[PDB]
C-alpha cells in the first residue's frame, strides 16, 4: 500500500473470487518474516482456500 | 566413520535456510540437506575477511 | 499430507498413527476375548450335541 491502518483500527481486506499466487510471493526476498501456521508455506500453491 | 566437510559462504539471512529439512532458494536451487541429515552446522561473519 | 511439508508432517502423522494403532489394540483386545467366550459356548454346545 502506500499507507496501512494503525493497530487499534488495524485494516482487513476480504479476498475472494481471484487467482492467487503465493510462489511469488515466497520467492521474494523483501520478506524478513514469513511463518505459516497451519499450513506449509511451499504447499500452498497446491491448496485451494 | 568418516567426515564431509561442506564449505561455502552466504548471506546473513539465508543461514536460517541452512538447517536440515529446511526450504528457500538456497535449500532448493543449489545446496540442500537431507531431512534425515546428522552432523553439526557452523557459522561465521567474515565482513572483516 | 496435502497442508504439510514433510518435517511436520511427520510429527502430526505420528500422532495419527499411534491413535489408530491404539484403536486397533483396543479392537483386537476385545475380539479375542469375544472369541474365548464363543469356544467355551462351542464346547459346551458340542458337549450337548
Amino acid at each position: 500500500a502506500t499507507r496501512f491502518a494503525s493497530v487499534y483500527a488495524w485494516n482487513r481486506k476480504r479476498i475472494s473470487n481471484c487467482v492467487a499466487d503465493y510462489s511469488v510471493l515466497y520467492n521474494s526476498a523483501s520478506f524478513s518474516t514469513f511463518k505459516c501456521y497451519g499450513v506449509s508455506p511451499t504447499k500452498l500453491n497446491d491448496l485451494c482456500f | 566413520t568418516n567426515v564431509y566437510a561442506d564449505s561455502f559462504v552466504i548471506r546473513g539471512d539465508e543461514v536460517r535456510q541452512i538447517a536440515p529439512g529446511q526450504t528457500g532458494k538456497i535449500a532448493d536451487y543449489n545446496y540442500k540437506l537431507p531431512d534425515d541429515f546428522t552432523g553439526c552446522v557452523i557459522a561465521w561473519n567474515s565482513n572483516n575477511l | 499430507l496435502s497442508r504439510l511439508d514433510k518435517v511436520e508432517a511427520e510429527v502430526q502423522i505420528d500422532r495419527l498413527i499411534t491413535g489408530r494403532l491404539q484403536s486397533l489394540q483396543t479392537y483386537v483386545t476385545q475380539q479375542l476375548i469375544r472369541a474365548a467366550e464363543i469356544r467355551a459356548s462351542a464346547n459346551l454346545a458340542a458337549t450337548k450335541m
